[PDB]
RNA sequence: UACCUGGUUGAUCCUGCCAGUAGCAUAUGCUUGUCUCAAAGAUUAAGCCAUGCAUGUCUAAGUACGCACGGCCGGUACAGUGAAACUGCGAAUGGCUCAUUAAAUCAGUUAUGGUUCCUUUGGUCGCUCGUACUUGGAUAACUGUGGUAAUUCU
RNA sequence: UGGUGACUCUAGAUAACCUCGGGCCGAUCGCACGCCGGCGGCGACGACCCAUUCGAACGUCUGCCCUAUCAACUUUCGAUGGUAGUCGCCGUGCCUACCAUGGUGACCACGGGUGACGGGGAAUCAGGGUUCGAUUCCGGAGAGGGAGCCUGAGAAACGGCUACCACAUCCAAGGAAGGCAGCAGGCGCGCAAAUUACCCACUCCCGACCCGGGGAGGUAGUGACGAAAAAUAACAAUACAGGACUCUUUCGAGGCCCUGUAAUUGGAAUGAGUCCACUUUAAAUCCUUUAACGAGGAUCCAUUGGAGGGCAAGUCUGGUGCCAGCAGCCGCGGUAAUUCCAGCUCCAAUAGCGUAUA
RNA sequence: CUCUCGGCCGAAGCGUUUACUUUGAAAAAA
């Protein structure tokens, strides 16, 4: 008897077929554009969305008026609304099936960096994020998964310790300034 | 097992006290007392997990010690003590009162009461015998045996006791169109009217019950405690009045909270 | 002079004769501040002597700017003495303790069965 | 994600299996920078065990003639702290393992109007028409004499 | 009198009884001190009984894997029932005496097997289903194997006792003492599993107890069982293999956008490490926070399996010559081997990836 | 679906008995 917790869960499912040619090139162009690092980040997205349309399913199978339809149903849409990945003008219940991993995969920290100009590339962005570079709300935060809040769209910005803001130089200008 | 069990675990405790699964493997096992074990709250699961009048257990008992804490009227030094339904808790340093009531979700209330207001309770009937001579006896729910009760008085009823002298003052019968709340089942901690008692002889009776708002359910005979005669309660109710609301209600009056905040 | 102290879900004990309070002090640029140097900003926050302010339990949150503790204030020496954890009145010089081991004090106490009466004083 | 592919023939269409394919549990091989949680002598041998520890306990309130103590006051029966010992309570909980066990155990549901129950809480505790302003004998701790190679022996 | 669905219930009355191995009816203790020699207020410890709490113990209805190369089973020695009693806390063939001949079975009794503790649950999964559950929660059982007891409210107790069976310890040979399927640890067995560590600070339990104790429990150590996050580089300028894209029909201009040998240049950014200090904590360690040092290219160097098909990716080059070996299956190898042994190149997943087995 | 009672309704009998369907309360936590 100990005072531990052993829940836990696996976040991805692997492929069926381990060498199909055609998943093999769609999902390596989704790598390449998003700047991932290995295709498990792939699966991941994939197995979150492929839950979502699975709850769906299984609420449209309930009558209109179903109490749990209508107590469930408006929860995932809200949920989905908030993270910016489903229209607010959208919020129906046969849409959710209609969305795609590119919509998931655009509302991560790495993307959103580069999109506002901060990073270079989708590729200067990931180091950017992981170097402690990157600030959302007063918060540093160098989780490049980090899936960006609508209502923080607005607050993602350069560290206020980090020599990209505000702060000293990095360790290599002190260097170099007092090698003359 | 050779012998009664001095231990509880964790997990196995009553859900009604809201514990947590990583602050230990032990819960306090409640001692033995007028109330049940799965159907009470312990003095320091009340004075350190709901007040937070003390951070460990160690200080519940520096706080016990002092005598300080009054269970209906009398200092109570043991801090696994099986406080129950209805009960009166006074702390008079801080000048505080408080009666145990369950709330619309089944869990026990923080519900402040007066001074006036803890100078009673109200305690429903379990057995009624004769004993030796012929005295009558009763027997409650809170294990009080009070002697040469009125004749009128029977099981099922509910009896006011005054603290102080622990003699009764009045009571409420049982019949349809008094006030009652639920003390357990799957409509514990709600309150509505007695409407109809369906009688199943050699088994348990079931009683239906009308809420204010016109939901109706229905519980066993044993599950139903009498507040007040008719509409009116005898004792102060907690914030939600005994209306358990639905979760898109719930959710509805919780969003519009936060809209109000600005 | 940058370091800031605040005080959330304060709440006087007087039941323990005590005040209790959640701290969350302020450091942009520096390491976690000391709790003696916490001590004083709530001496003179509270208007009393640091010698009845007790901090612990203080964690730094990732990035670094904000770190989060509590904080009790007793109404005097002697209440603090009464009321407070042993190990927390050490820190502050007030409590000393015995410097022996448990496998010491058992294995004594396993020899001292074997003996009966008076005896059993004279055992090491 | 409600999925198949190779292999009998000169070639064809089938039956049918073999092999491939994905998870999941034990062992094992090679490799291994950061960080959070986290199983761990079950399988076979419920086989055998050196050593140490795992169960004790005093409040104002059962019994203090240990000067063992610094110290009162000296006719004060007992100022106080207090080892030892008598008395009371606990040791029937917890921890471990899965050998036995096939309507047995166990699970949902019922009954005790067919039994017991330390303790907690409440009642009861001048209800009986018959030396008391205190009753009797011991025995521990302690002192002293010992026995045995040896024990928490006496 | 009162109550149940139902008493042979509770309460009442009468005649007696009342165990010496005996039944209750207080010769106990502390604190404050007082009112008119008497009266006294707060507690503590004990008391037959009643009720209550914690249960426990017996019964009610339904439900379990394989097996007929187990079809009849039980009844002398209680098997089914009746009557009266003994014993038991009590209801009962629980046991005894006297009676009767019953009771179960293809709707699978009786017997045997189980790598059988039972559930809550776990893996897989279109829907149905299949397999697992020694394992931290609930119930049961046991303490080397049988048996029997004392104390106590509670035990047929084993960190209690008494015997026998099997092992085994000290000895002056007379005697005495044993029980890790508790925490560490050792031997053995194996394909198969960690420290003879620190603490009662947390969660709780026990006691005469606000103070004492707890290998329960907590904390560190070992730990690629398994699960989560996430480094091993980024950018700019050059010049091309160059590429698209705009104009010049064409030569060409390209500053518009892109990829790479870049053994081409260039400073900018950062941990991983070393390491003040604080913080954490019972005391520490770790994480988090912070000074100082810390990165150019054989480095601060990613691995495990493959390249005929299934199945993504070389009839490249060198060696061997039905040998050595590969190969889950088809098959490869007999002097030009797409398959062996190697170099180069290529591709699959990636701090992980092969193999055996259920 | 109805005979007696308490101030046009309820308390009490079943309608042959079931299987079926819907509802209710009772169903440890993890
Ligand atoms: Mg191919």
């Amino acid at each position: 008897p100990v005072a531990r917790s052993w829940v836990c869960r696996k976040t991805y499912v692997t492929p069926r077929r381990p060498f199909e040619k055609s998943r093999l090139d769609q999902e390596l162009k989704l790598i390449g554009e998003y700047g991932l690092r290995n295709k498990r980040e792939v699966w991941r997205v994939k197995f979150t969305l492929a839950k979502i349309r699975k709850a769906a399913r299984e609420l449209l199978t309930l009558d209109e008026k179903d109490p749990r339809r209508l107590f469930e149903g408006n929860a995932l849409l809200r949920r989905l609304v908030r993270i910016g990945v489903l229209d607010e003008g959208k919020m129906k219940l046969d849409y959710i099936l209609g969305l795609k991993i590119e919509d998931f995969l655009e509302r991560r920290l790495q993307t959103q960096v580069f999109k506002l100009g901060l990073a270079k590339s989708i590729h200067h962005a990931r180091v950017l994020i992981r170097q402690r570079h990157i600030r959302v709300r007063k918060q540093v935060v160098n989780i490049p998964s980090f899936i960006v809040r609508l209502d923080s769209q607005k607050h993602i910005d350069f560290s206020l310790r980090s020599p990209y803001g505000g702060g000293r130089p990095g360790r290599v200008k002190r260097k170099n300034a007092k090698k003359g | 097992a050779r012998g009664p069990k001095k231990h509880l675990k964790r997990v196995a405790a009553p859900k009604h006290w809201m514990l947590d699964k990583l602050t230990g493997v032990f819960a306090p096992r409640p001692s033995t007392g007028p109330h049940k074990l799965r159907e009470c709250l312990p003095l320091i699961i009340f004075l350190r997990n709901r007040l937070k009048y003390a951070l460990t257990g160690d200080e519940v008992k520096k706080i016990c010690m002092q005598r300080f804490i009054k269970i209906d009227g009398k200092v109570r030094t043991d801090i696994t003590y099986p406080a129950g339904f209805m009960d009166v808790i006074s702390i008079d340093k801080t000048g505080e009162n408080f009666r145990l009531i369950y709330d619309t979700k089944g869990r026990f209330a923080v519900h402040r009461i007066t001074p006036e207001e803890a100078k009673y309770k109200l305690c429903k009937v379990r057995k009624i015998f004769v004993g030796t001579k012929g005295i009558p006896h009763l027997v409650t729910h809170d294990a009080r045996t009070i002697r040469y009760p009125d004749p009128l008085i029977k099981v099922n009823d509910t009896i006011q006791i005054d603290l102080e002298t622990g003699k009764i003052t009045d009571f409420i019968k049982f019949d349809t169109g008094n006030l009652c709340m639920v003390t357990g089942g799957a409509n514990l901690g709600r309150i509505g009217v007695i409407t109809n008692r369906e009688r199943h002889p050699g088994s348990f009776d079931v009683v239906h019950v009308k809420d204010a708002n016109g939901n109706s359910f229905a519980t066993r005979l044993s599950n139903i405690f009498v507040i007040g005669k008719g509409n009116k309660p005898w004792i102060s109710l907690p914030r939600g009045k005994g209306i358990r609301l639905t979760i898109a209600e719930e959710r509805d009056k919780r969003l519009a909270a936060k809209q109000s905040s600005g | 002079d940058t370091v800031t102290i605040r005080t959330r879900k304060f709440m006087t004990n007087r039941l323990l004769q005590r005040k209790q309070m959640v701290i969350d002090v302020l450091h942009p640029g520096k390491a976690t501040v000391p709790k003696t140097e916490i001590r004083e900003k709530l001496a003179k926050m509270y208007k009393t002597t640091p010698d009845v302010i007790f901090v612990f339990g203080f964690r730094t949150h990732f990035g670094g700017g904000k770190t989060t503790g509590f904080g009790m204030i007793y109404d005097s020496l002697d209440y603090a003495k009464k009321n407070e954890p042993k190990h927390r009145l050490a820190r502050h010089g007030l409590y000393e303790k015995k410097k022996t081991s448990r496998k010491q004090r058992k294995e004594r106490k396993n020899r001292m069965k074997k003996v009966r009466g008076t005896a059993k004083a004279n055992v090491g």
